[PDB]
């Protein structure tokens, strides 16, 4: 059986942490809802 | 049960300890989570009960006590944060701008962050706040590394 805890308000938080890139990949979707390179 | 506007943990009991199998988000009154996380199961806030009102496995997408209320989408530029809520630790922003999903049926936007699984239904954010997908459907790429979608619902 399962629960939810609050864990915090959904705010744009100026000089967070910025990071990741930014990759354009070419993607399948099958019907299960799981994403696969289209090489 | 608790029906404060925010991002909450998802939790279970089932296994060792307490285990967060996810995130998601509460807003007008709706609970919106990824489908993986609960597989439509009933979730309990308190003495409160809160059951499913639609899903969809493709989508990985699903809304409790009402239908999916969240329609803001990335604008294609703007840079974004990942609200992250990771097992065991504090909620974290981290900005970060979208690269991109290209399939058959459109462009879908994608954020490179890699955090555990634990963190799937942590929400993204326009410079507004609002928020324009949940995160931890996506695919790991030739490094080993994790991206993921940006996966929005549709709003009636
Ligand atoms: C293997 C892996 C690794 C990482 C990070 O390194 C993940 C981060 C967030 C979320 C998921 C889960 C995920 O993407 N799916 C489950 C359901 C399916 N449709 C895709 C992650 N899965």
């Amino acid at each position: 059986d399962m629960y939810i805890e609050r864990a915090g308000d959904i705010t744009w938080e100026k000089d967070a942490e910025v990071t990741g890139n930014s990759p354009r990949l070419d993607v399948a979707l099958d019907e299960s809802g799981d994403f696969s390179l289209v090489e | 049960g608790e029906t404060t506007d925010g991002v909450y943990r998802v939790m279970t009991r089932r296994l060792l300890g307490s285990t967060q199998v996810g995130v998601g988000v509460m807003q007008e009154g709706v609970f919106h989570t990824m489908w993986h996380v609960t597989k439509g199961a009933a979730l309990r806030s308190g003495e409160g009960r809160l059951d499913p009102y639609w899903g969809d496995v493709k989508q990985d997408l699903v809304s409790y006590c009402g239908p999916w209320k969240l329609d803001a989408a990335w604008d294609g530029l703007s840079e974004v944060q990942l609200l992250a809520v990771p097992p065991g630790e504090r909620a974290k922003n981290i900005q970060t701008l979208p690269g991109i999903f290209k399939t058959k049926d459109g462009d879908i936007g994608a954020v490179a962050l890699d955090y555990p699984a634990g963190t799937s239904g942590s929400p993204i954010l326009d410079k507004c706040g609002r928020v324009i997908g949940l995160y931890g459907n996506g695919v790991v790429i030739k490094n080993g590394s994790y991206v993921s979608a940006i996966t929005q619902g549709k709003r009636e």
